[PDB]
């Protein structure tokens, strides 16, 4: 159940939580397995040298090739009942759909984080932002995506990213400067960030189905990216979807994260993170 | 205020040669201002046809092709109208993509160094990115709030100073 586990926490979309169904399958072949070879090695301590048979070498025999086919084909075939498993489950990840029902830039810059929106389109029909300016993107002479709602997260302000919690979600992870990670850990799952994902045959991007919990989660960074490595933290709120369409309301207008997420009365800073004291002296 | 009877003398005399209103070196870049400030206006240019005539440091000189009361109430003509954290991170974000190590994205023998601006100071740094120059561009309004910029300014100032 919860200690058989290693410590994983509960994923909140159906697709994580498909990972803790199959982390869980330690039990059937990691601990199973390792609870045998401990049964024959701490089997043999009660086969020491004891004090009769000292004049008597024992049987010294060295070939048995029953025992060399037997549990030859009884550790292949327990993988191979995993890839088929972590082959299903993988394809259950890596999916693709052409309504995301909000697409959301990450762009990884060194050290801290600068999140924004894309276009978004529920499976009502009724909110339709579509926002990513292109002549922004004109002013650099690129692969990153600029647009207007996105979120900095300054040394101090520990970016907060804002995204619903009943609909489909997609990250387009792209990093100005190093590889970095992206990383939320109840998204049981984490894909590194790029500099140019598309000229380095990588796949940019990953889309969760739902969201199934509400609330507000960490976000850590993975892939090493120099001094301040540690410090790069986000945090993700899985707001209402009727809360979702009166936060861009509030910021399609133009306020901050202190402001916008104040009018849909919940607390503004990171409330499962907090900017580091060694950082901002 | 500046005087603008000053201004509009001084732009006779030094810039009406390429400019009336319009640009005759580069076409569109003579009406074209991005984040037009008297901040940005009074900036010399560090890329381009023309550097900034202002010598080295503002310093008395004797091929100036102005002084500062002169460049303030030409900016002004122009303009008719008619923390180092928070600068750490944002030169990260927003200008590390061609500034990186202090570099110039354009050519790798420029940079932002003093030596490279010359007469330097945070109000010329702060300006440029407000609107920008040529090569970069503008930073306020469209992209970056009064705190970010200043901060961003700064802490350009004190890496090149330093
Ligand atoms: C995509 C292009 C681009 C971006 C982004 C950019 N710059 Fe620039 N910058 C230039 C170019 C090109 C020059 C050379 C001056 C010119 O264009 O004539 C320049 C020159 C400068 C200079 C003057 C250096 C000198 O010696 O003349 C400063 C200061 C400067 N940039 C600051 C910034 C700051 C601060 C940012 C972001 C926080 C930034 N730039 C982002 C293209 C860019
Ligand atoms: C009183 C103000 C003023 C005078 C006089 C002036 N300039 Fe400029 N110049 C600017 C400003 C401000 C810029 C920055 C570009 C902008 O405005 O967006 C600039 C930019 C330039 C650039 C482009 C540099 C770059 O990197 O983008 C060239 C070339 C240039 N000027 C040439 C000249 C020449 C040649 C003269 C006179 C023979 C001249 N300028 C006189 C204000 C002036
Ligand atoms: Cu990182
Ligand atoms: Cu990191």
């Amino acid at each position: 159940s919860d200690a058989l586990a290693l410590g994983w926490p509960t994923g909140i979309t159906p697709e994580a939580k498909l990972n803790r169904e199959l982390w869980i399958g330690s039990v059937i072949a990691s601990f199973a397995v390792g609870a045998i070879v401990w049964g024959l090695i701490f089997w043999t301590s009660a086969f020491h040298r004891k004090k009769a048979t000292d004049t008597e070498l024992p049987r010294q025999f060295g070939y048995n090739m029953p025992l060399e086919l037997t549990l030859t084909v009884i550790p292949f075939l327990i993988i191979s009942v995993l890839f088929y498993f972590t082959v299903v489950v993988q394809e259950r990840m890596m999916h693709k759909d052409p309504n995301p029902e909000v697409v959301i830039d990450v762009t990884a810059f060194q050290w801290n984080w600068k999140f924004g929106y894309q276009k978004i389109a529920f499976a009502d029909g009724s909110f339709d932002y579509d926002g990513a300016d292109p002549e922004r993107k004109e002013a650099m002479t690129t692969y990153l995506n600029f647009d207007k709602i996105e979120t900095l997260g300054t040394s101090s302000e520990i970016p907060v990213l804002v995204l619903p919690a009943g609909k489909r979600i997609e990250f387009v992870l792209n990093s100005a400067d190093v590889i970095h990670g992206f990383w939320v850990p109840e998204f049981l799952f984490k894909r590194d960030v790029l500099p140019e994902p598309k000229a380095n045959n990588s796949d940019n991007v990953f889309q969760v189905s739902e969201i199934q919990q509400t609330g507000a989660f960490v976000g850590r960074c993975t892939e090493m990216c120099g001094t301040f490595h540690a410090m790069m933290n986000f945090e993700v709120r899985v707001v209402e979807p009727n809360d979702f369409k009166a936060y861009i309301d509030q910021r399609n207008a133009g306020k901050t994260n202190a402001e916008a997420l104040a009018a849909i009365n919940q607390p503004p800073l990171a409330i499962t993170t907090e900017p580091f004291e060694s950082r901002r002296g | 205020s500046a005087l603008l009877r000053t201004g509009k003398q001084l732009f006779e005399t030094s810039c009406v040669s390429c400019h009336g209103a319009n640009l005759q070196g580069v076409p569109d870049r003579g009406p074209s201002l991005i984040g037009t400030g008297e901040a940005a206006v009074y900036f010399q240019v560090s890329t381009g046809r023309m550097p900034a005539m202002r010598g080295e440091a503002q310093a008395p000189s004797k091929p100036p092709h102005f002084d500062e009361s002169q460049i303030d109430a030409l900016g002004a003509y122009v303009q008719a109208n008619g923390d180092v954290a928070r600068g750490g991170d944002l030169f990260r974000l927003n200008c590390a993509s061609c500034h990186n190590f202090t570099g110039k994205g354009g050519a790798l023998s420029s940079g932002k160094y003093a030596p490279d601006l010359g007469d330097a100071n945070p109000a010329q740094i702060y300006t440029a990115m407000l609107t920008g120059p040529q090569n970069m561009p503008k930073f306020s309004d469209r992209q970056l709030t009064p705190d970010e910029k200043r901060d961003i300014v700064a802490y350009v100032r004190e890496s090149a100073e330093t």
